[PDB]
């Protein structure tokens, strides 16, 4: 019981432990993407204006 | 002579029976403590994995 449940628990815990990292990284990259779209559409806005 | 031989045969057979039963119970016991140490090894293996 302790071996099998411990194994599956460690495995799924590793899964979530990774997923939170790519999640937060997705957040920071979402922020950089937000700035990118921001300044890009802003500078482009002068052109279309 | 067949009678005394039958007596010694039944006796030695019963003794070997009781003996193998003892050694068998000792086997199950040793398997039990081996199961204990194996369980601890499963714990360390669980945390390590």
């Amino acid at each position: 019981a302790v071996e099998s449940t411990g194994n599956a628990k460690a495995e799924a815990e590793s899964r979530a432990e990774a997923a939170r990292i790519e999640g937060e990284g997705s957040v920071l990259q979402a922020k950089l993407k937000a700035q990118a779209l921001a300044i890009e559409t802003e500078a482009e806005l002068e052109r279309v204006k | 002579t067949n009678s005394q031989e039958a007596a010694a045969k039944h006796e030695a057979q019963r003794l070997e029976q009781e003996a193998r039963g003892r050694l068998e119970r000792q086997k199950i016991l040793d398997q039990s403590e081996a199961e204990k140490a194996r369980k601890e090894l499963l714990e360390l293996e669980a945390m390590s994995m």
